[PDB]
């Protein structure tokens, strides 16, 4: 469809200041942008975009008060850097089957000083050589990867 | 001496064969390499060997 | 916006004149394609000179103004102009302007971000290319080449389509807000559209060019050409680049197109259908109507149905004949008598009686035609012209190439015109019981003397040599004809001719309507027959791949996954409109009710019965899961609902739900049991067998009203009832009325109710009730 009517759809005449929780999965983005997202939402605290054929973050506005997003089955590449200054209150994140090259890319995610857990998945990156131990000694803040802590600790439920 | 050369035209899509007894008989088409190499022993030649 | 305001000033403006609003209020909105044509009509004889006439000037050419304001297009760029502020007295919006601006806007002007859509836009030339490319090219060669003339197509096209269908589909990928009603030819082939529109959706694009495209992209270029060697339009597109009258580029095309496949396998498929419907004797016509309308097949990617693509082909083959007979399908004037083909050029006549002795005296009825007429003829790689007359063969000219082929096309031919003393005095070798009746159907001894012949090579010796021997005349040597099929010798055959050099098949643009027997004969408002069931091969075994055969009688599988099916089929059927059925369930988030249904209530003997309650828990789950929220998956309940009837238990759920006949189905990714897929969510998949789900209720995937439409119907009109649009469509309540706008110039009312029967079998059936 389009992401624009999905989410006025989604706000059952409710206002974009008291919601909690969005989701956007199966759905079309022009130029794999994201339009219809505004500062409006403040309460909002978790994010699912999933399969729009996206390509950057860049119009992705300030959300503090987020800390859950899902990325997933799109093709985002180079754009990390943004996150940081839109939703430095971040925790959880998914990028599994984005085209994600080297680690180059991945340096960014350490000012997330609140993040705990990543997910990368069918990417390009997990074909390396020492790369969950690469990894974690760039970004020590970070404990969970993939669902999987040091140690192969299996991640609870939630 | 060996198999003979093969002809061919620019498309390739023809192709003809020779054995090596008439490459003298030729020896005006084949390239300067192969012929410089042809040329000074056709002396020693017979048939299609080299004495 | 501020432009609906402007568009809204401007009608206002226009019907405070009284010849304009005159016009605007009387009659229809159709007046407006008239008016089209009283405007800007202005041609040219030769538009060559006066091109070089007018480039030859300043400001030849026209063009908008504001699109070059906001583009920044400036005037006098290097003391070359390329155009001045004036109005053309047409248009009187555009301005004077030269050809080499165009180059500044191709050069130095305003770019778009992707313009790769060009290549779906012209997919058709682009394959012509591509085809191209993948051809490996062979030495020339010069001669003369035996060029026949006939109908053939030039445009590799896939569903090939009518205009009807095509009118239609242009407007639903392209204007859907004004569209027309859904016609039956989308609600059937709906992943087809949602193709062709997840392409040209939210894209800067003219419309009207990518109409015209489709319109070529569906059209088959059908055209009356010389033509040698195989038949294919592969070649024929580029015909004019493999050979002429004298000379040959030979190239080998052969693996490209994969075309005649898919015609070859229709043919067969027909076969079968066919010899099916013979094995009955009263209702081989509604059997094999039945097997037609209860069979689909894939093509490419999409399935469609048998009985449209029948009525789309141009096969003329006895099966395919049969088969768009009884489906009323008008087809051309073509014969078929076994192997062969015919065409009539000219003449006439009518039917009369003889009778022939088989063994002794043994009369039998046999009929012919008692006039004179000219008819084509084409076997394998041979072509004949003969005239028949009051039961004989008069002349006969041929323009082959084999010996054998003429042979058995001659033979073919002497039969069609009964020609010979066989006729009338046969064989002792046949018998009664070679007669006719099989079980029970008659057979004219015409196409007995054919399987005769097809027989032995020494039976079409000895009918050869019914045919008049004489020697041959000096001259005539090589017009002349042996017992072998020898171009020329010594003692020939009578009355025939040979020359090397096939014969132009004729050509007409012809249609008529046919019918046909209880015994699978056609008729064509006379007494004559263009097809049957004897002139096709008697059988073979042959394994169709991508098809539904979803009949009983033409059925492979066992009870178990039968009934499992058949229970699919109905929960499926509870998928339509009303209360109790699970749309309105899941609108009121019932999510309990659904597990009390009575299908899933009889398809749960077919459960394992030592693990159902722990797959039961687990459905349960999901069902609720995905119903509380909204973001549900149609594709997903209808699968696992069968399992939700029992009781709950507690279990380890190793990831897999089996039935009792060791038959499983995994939730969320697709097997041979059950199988669907995003692109073409209206199909779903089970044991092989396809069954298509109703467009009652969209999930996230469906993206448009398409999905709503088998769910609405037309109702009395109401005043009262609210007008909507297009895209509300889907917040209304079952069985609610609405009013809305439809196409151009018609509103309506709609109720979202729905109503599962056709008109086949209403009309039918009370048609029957009326021949007693």
């Amino acid at each position: 469809m389009d992401m624009k009517k999905r989410i006025h759809l989604e706000l059952r005449n409710r206002t974009p200041s008291d919601v909690k929780e969005l989701v956007l999965d199966n759905c079309r983005s022009y130029e794999g942008k994201i339009e219809g997202l505004t500062d409006e939402f403040e309460e909002l605290e978790f994010l699912s975009t999933i399969n729009v054929g996206l390509a950057s973050v860049a119009n992705l506005p300030k959300l503090n008060k987020l800390k859950k997003l899902e990325l997933s089955d799109n093709r985002v590449s180079g754009g990390l850097e943004v996150l940081a200054e839109k939703c430095p209150n971040l925790t959880h994140l998914n990028l599994s089957g984005n085209k994600i090259k080297d680690l180059g890319t991945i340096e960014p995610l350490k000012k997330l000083e609140n993040l705990k857990s990543l997910d990368l998945f069918n990417c390009e990156v997990t074909n390396l050589n020492d790369y969950r131990e690469n990894v974690f000694k760039l970004l020590p803040q970070l404990t969970y990867l993939d669902g999987y802590d040091r140690d192969d600790k299996e991640a609870p439920d939630s | 001496l060996g198999q003979g050369i093969r002809l061919s035209n620019k498309r390739k899509t023809k192709e003809v064969i020779i054995k090596a007894e008439k490459m003298g008989k030729y020896k005006n088409l084949m390239r300067e390499e192969y012929k410089n190499l042809f040329e000074p022993l056709e002396k020693y030649i017979q048939k299609d060997v080299c004495f | 916006m501020s432009l609906l305001l402007t568009i809204a000033k401007e009608y206002k403006r226009l019907c405070q004149d009284a010849k304009a609003a005159q016009m605007m209020t009387v009659g229809t909105v159709s007046n407006y394609t008239t008016f089209k044509k009283w405007t800007t009509s202005r041609k040219e004889k030769n538009p060559s000179l006066r091109m070089r006439w007018a480039m030859s000037s300043k400001f030849p050419i026209i063009a908008n103004k504001r699109m070059l304001e906001e583009a920044q297009i400036p005037k006098e760029h290097n003391n070359v102009a390329l155009w001045e502020d004036t109005e053309d007295v047409s248009k009187r919006d555009h301005v004077l302007a030269s050809a080499s601006c165009i180059n500044y806007w191709n050069f130095c002007g305003p770019c778009v971000n992707n313009s790769e859509v060009i290549k779906e836009v012209y997919k058709s030339r682009f394959g012509r290319l591509e085809r191209r490319k993948e051809i490996m090219w062979k030495e020339l060669r010069f001669t003369l080449v035996d060029r026949q003339r006939r109908r053939v197509d030039t445009q590799p096209v896939e569903q090939r389509l009518r205009t009807g269908e095509i009118k239609d589909l242009q407007m639903w990928t392209l204007f859907e807000d004004e569209a027309p009603l859904a016609s039956k030819f989308i609600l059937d082939n709906y992943g087809l559209v949602k193709e062709m529109r997840s392409k040209f959706a939210n894209k800067p694009l003219n419309k009207e060019v990518v109409a015209h495209m489709l319109e070529k992209q569906f059209n088959p270029e059908s055209r009356f050409l010389p033509v040698f060697g195989a038949i294919r339009p592969e070649r024929m597109e580029l015909i004019h680049a493999l050979g002429g009258e004298t000379w040959i580029q030979e190239a080998n095309t052969a693996g490209i197109s994969n075309v005649d496949q898919r015609k070859n396998d229709i043919r067969a498929v027909c076969r079968k259908v066919c010899l099916a419907a013979n094995a009955s004797i009263m209702n081989a016509k509604s059997k094999l109507v039945e097997y037609i309308k209860s069979t689909s097949m894939r093509i490419g990617e999409t399935e469609r149905k048998l009985e449209e693509l029948i009525l789309e082909t141009d096969d003329v083959s006895p099966e395919v004949t049969l088969c768009k007979s009884a489906l009323g399908g008008q087809l051309g004037k073509t014969l078929s008598f076994g192997p062969m083909l015919l065409k009539k050029i000219s003449g006439s006549g009518v039917k009369v009686k003889d009778t022939v002795y088989i063994q002794g005296v043994r009369a039998v009825q046999f009929e012919y035609w008692s006039e004179q007429e000219e008819f084509y003829g084409e076997y394998k790689s041979a072509t004949a012209l003969f005239s028949r007359k009051e039961r004989s063969l008069e002349w006969i000219t041929i323009g082959g190439g084999i010996n054998e082929d003429r042979k058995r096309l001659l033979a073919m031919c002497m039969i069609f015109c009964r020609d010979g003393d066989y006729f009338k005095d046969a064989p002792a070798t046949i018998t009664m019981a070679d007669l006719s009746t099989k079980l029970g159907r008659e057979i004219p001894y015409q196409y007995v003397m054919m399987n005769w012949i097809q027989k032995s090579e020494d039976n079409l010796e000895a009918l050869l040599y019914s045919r008049g021997i004489v020697e041959t005349n000096p001259g005539k040597m090589g017009s002349s004809m042996g017992i072998d099929g020898s171009k020329r010798a010594i003692k020939s055959l009578r009355a025939v001719t040979i020359q090397s050099g096939k014969i132009d098949m004729p050509e007409s643009k012809e249609k008529i309507h046919l019918e046909l027997s209880d015994n699978l004969e056609a008729f064509d408002s006379s007494g004559r027959i263009v097809a049957t069931i004897l002139d096709l091969p008697s059988d073979k075994k042959v394994t169709f791949q991508d098809v539904s055969f979803q009949h009983p009688d033409l059925a492979v599988l066992r009870d178990e996954k039968t009934a499992i099916t058949k229970g699919y089929e109905a929960l499926i059927k509870r998928l339509g409109t009303g209360d109790n059925d699970i749309p309105s369930l899941i609108a009121k988030k019932d999510y309990l009710s659904l597990y009390n249904l009575p299908e899933v209530k009889l398809m749960a003997p077919l459960i394992r019965p030592n693990r159902k309650g722990v797959y039961s828990r687990v459905a349960r789950k999901l069902v609720s899961t995905q119903v509380t929220t909204g973001h549900y998956s149609l594709h997903e309940l209808i699968k696992v609902l069968p399992f939700t009837y029992f009781a709950p238990k507690q279990g380890m759920f190793e990831g897999r739900l089996f039935f009792s006949n060791d038959s499983f189905v995994e939730p969320g990714v697709n097997n041979n049991v059950f199988s669907w897929s995003k692109a073409d969510s209206s199909k779903i998949y089970c044991h092989g067998i396809a069954i298509r789900v109703p467009l009652v209720v969209g999930d996230e995937h469906m993206d448009t009203s398409l999905a709503l439409l088998e769910g609405f119907s037309v109702c009395e009109n109401d005043p009262r009832a609210p007008m909507v649009t297009r895209q509300d469509l889907i917040d209304v309540g079952f069985g609610q009325k609405v009013r809305l706008f439809v196409g151009q110039g018609s509103v309506r009312t709609f109720k979202r109710t729905a109503s599962q029967r056709a008109a086949s079998s209403d009309v039918n059936k009370n048609v029957k009730k009326i021949k007693m």
